[PDB]
């Protein structure tokens, strides 16, 4: 659909949150390159959940709405719910 | 005049955090939630 009309939720809910900290912590895992300062962190998850935070998560969510359309939203345009 | 002006702020933010989530698999927990009681019954 167009970037105008979207009609769903701004906010992310929680299924989409826990599968964005985790795709983000298994590239993270597989010397992928890391968007935010880490400081001492070895910890993929730590590291994933932090870039969560900063809005720095390179993934955009396609939501498909019920009628077979969808929707692409960024994860900075979401709003993290916590 | 200032709690009032922090009091509609969190009315929004509390309701907004109590709206569905899409995805959400409704009926295993209505199923569940009929059914749990039953066993005490």
């Amino acid at each position: 659909q167009a970037n105008q009309k979207r009609i769903t939720t701004p906010y992310m809910t929680k299924y989409e949150r826990a599968r964005v900290l985790g795709t983000r912590a298994l590239q993270i895992a597989m010397c992928a390159p890391v968007m935010v300062e880490l400081e001492g962190e070895t910890d993929p998850l730590l590291i994933a959940m932090k870039e969560l935070k900063a809005r720095k998560i390179p993934i955009i969510i396609r939501r498909y709405l019920p009628d077979g359309s969808y929707e692409d939203w960024g994860v900075d345009e979401l709003i993290i719910t916590d | 005049g200032e709690a009032f002006d922090w009091l509609l702020g969190e009315i929004e933010s509390k309701f907004n955090q109590a709206i569905a989530h899409p995805g959400e698999m409704v009926g295993a927990l209505a199923a569940q939630s009929l059914g749990e009681p039953a066993t005490q019954m």
